[PDB]
């Protein structure tokens, strides 16, 4: 649900993060690929080899989404409302690849900002890519 | 449990580079923190009503010391880790009452620790070899159920 | 997240309940103790046999509850803030006893309302559930 | 499992008065509606597309028969779950990558439908049985992972 702390930690974090996101989709997504191989078949028709155009390309999308996210943590159904029909109507995601997913950006955002990621920081996240992901497997309109 | 060659090579040439003993004190401390309705379960444990509380607890780094300890062992007996986690199987199960869903969270607590404590060398393929140990462990302590 | 057909099918079940509520509740209760007795370590303090006074006020409690939530589906972590601290700050509640609680309310349903726990329905009620399960083990505040 | 013997035969007592075809095609399609995630599982059902439609699909009623008719193995041969629903568990993990959550909601969706269909004759005692029997079903066909 988030509380006051929750969204004011999560606007610090992707001001910390910057420019920077796009690496960070980008390197979540292949540690989803390799640890969760599960997750591959969803992206069976791009090249997903380690160092890949089309998943670095995908992980700026990725980046920018969560970005759009954080401007609009209050109202988080109206912001990501396309990514849902996506994910929820048309590619029908199991919702286990989202906690897979969430917990491989948790791991990238701990090995790039160890300082900041705090253990407060990271219940912050946690819960914020938590409502992010039931949004996303929902299917309203 | 697969861990191939090169997956053995990087699982323990990785875990001989940190402190263990901080790495069961800081994961457990997070979980208390991140999935708070776990403090329940660690009611001999006295205050856990903030984050600089829990994370300073004596009691929590010492049983931290405690459960790395016992991952440890699973390391060196990748062979039979049903058998290796038996009694402490039972003691979440039975005498606690530990829904196994917990394990699986303590895991990733474990899995993100060393990645904070190790940056760019916790590397895309050595997640993958400790997320096979992770779970592995995880449903060695659930198998009830 | 629900949809506007899941706001109109809470609405719609909540009218058929009505004052048959507590009833159920308390028949909740007292299938998630049998099918679940882990969940009997939570109500030490009370009686939890079978017939019990104690649960049939219990159940009635929890019934007003559900319906107060139906009431105000758009706003429900304004209408169950209260009751938000007692599971998730006080209690501290394991949330897998919240999807065993809102199973065993589900199968209730069907046995007492069969011609209205329509698949459609079904999805409607499970949604709204989960929603109503995930602020009350929340936290934030 | 546990199953004591009053607690056997409350299953295959309310279990005779039942019919398992109706009570297969009508859980895995309430599964269909109220998940509606595992309606990629079955792509080989043509369009899965409302309620109305996955509830008349005869493809869904004719793999339901089969569910259940699995699901009724593990009753007879209850002291071994694990090498009854060996070679499924193989094909649902190895060949269709199956998340083992999902394996636990198909098991609650056969509990309601029972409920749905026996009345107050489902009572509090009857689903505990049936708790038991789901999940030892559900975590036999997890059991390759491990
Ligand atoms: C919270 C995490 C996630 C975010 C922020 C996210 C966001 C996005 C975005 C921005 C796109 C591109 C939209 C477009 O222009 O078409 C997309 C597409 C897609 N997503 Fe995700 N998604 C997430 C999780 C997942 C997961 C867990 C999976 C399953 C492994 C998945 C599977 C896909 C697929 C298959 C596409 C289509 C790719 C293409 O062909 O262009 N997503 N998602
Ligand atoms: C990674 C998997 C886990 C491992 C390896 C592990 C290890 C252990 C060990 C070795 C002990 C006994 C310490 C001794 O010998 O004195 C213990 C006790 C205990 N564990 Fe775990 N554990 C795990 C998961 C969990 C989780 C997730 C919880 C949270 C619900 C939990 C709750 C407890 C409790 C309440 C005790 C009793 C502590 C006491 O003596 O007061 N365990 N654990
Ligand atoms: C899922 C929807 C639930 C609702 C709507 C609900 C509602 C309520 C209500 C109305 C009360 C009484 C408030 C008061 O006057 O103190 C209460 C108390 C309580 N609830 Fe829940 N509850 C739910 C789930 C659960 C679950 C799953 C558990 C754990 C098994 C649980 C455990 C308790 C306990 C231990 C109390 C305090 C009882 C007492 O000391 O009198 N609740 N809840
Ligand atoms: C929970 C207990 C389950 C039982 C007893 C069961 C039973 C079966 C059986 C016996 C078959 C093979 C029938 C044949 O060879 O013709 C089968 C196939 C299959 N099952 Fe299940 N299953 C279960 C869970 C699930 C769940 C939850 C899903 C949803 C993801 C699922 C998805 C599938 C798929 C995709 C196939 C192959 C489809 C096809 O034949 O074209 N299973 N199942």
């Amino acid at each position: 649900v988030l509380s006051a702390d929750d969204k004011t930690n999560i606007k610090n974090c992707w001001g910390k993060i910057g420019g920077h996101g796009g690496e960070y989709g980008e390197e979540a997504l292949q540690r989803m690929f390799a640890a969760f191989p599960t997750t591959k078949t969803y992206f069976s028709h791009i090249d997903v080899s380690p160092g890949s155009a089309q998943v670095k390309a995908h992980g700026k999308k990725v980046a920018d989404a969560l970005a759009k996210a954080a401007d609009h943590v209050e109202d988080l159904p109206g912001a990501l409302s396309t990514l849902s029909d996506l994910h929820a109507h048309k590619l029908r995601v199991d919702p286990v690849n989202f906690k897979f997913l969430s917990h491989c950006l948790l791991v990238t955002l701990a090995c790039h900002h160890p300082g900041d990621f705090t253990p407060a920081m990271h219940a912050s996240l946690d819960k914020f890519l938590a409502s992010v992901s039931t949004v996303l497997t929902s299917k309203y309109r | 449990v697969h861990l191939t060659d090169a997956e053995k090579a990087a699982v323990n040439g990785l875990w001989g580079k940190v402190n263990p003993d901080d790495v069961g004190g800081e994961a457990l401390g997070r979980l208390l923190v991140v999935y708070p309705w776990t403090q329940r379960y660690f009611d001999s444990f006295g205050d856990l009503s903030s984050a600089s509380a829990i994370m300073g607890n004596p009691k929590v780094k010492a049983h931290g010391k405690k459960v790395i300890n016992a991952f440890n062992d699973g390391l060196k007996h990748l062979d039979n880790l049903k058998g290796t986690f038996a009694h402490l199987s039972e003691l979440h199960c039975d005498k606690l009452h530990v829904d196994p869903e917990n394990f699986r969270l303590l895991g990733n607590m474990i899995v993100i620790v060393l990645g904070h404590h190790l940056g760019k060398e916790f590397t895309p393929c050595a997640q993958a070899a400790f997320q096979k140990v992770v779970a592995g462990v995880a449903s060695a302590l659930a198998h009830k159920y």
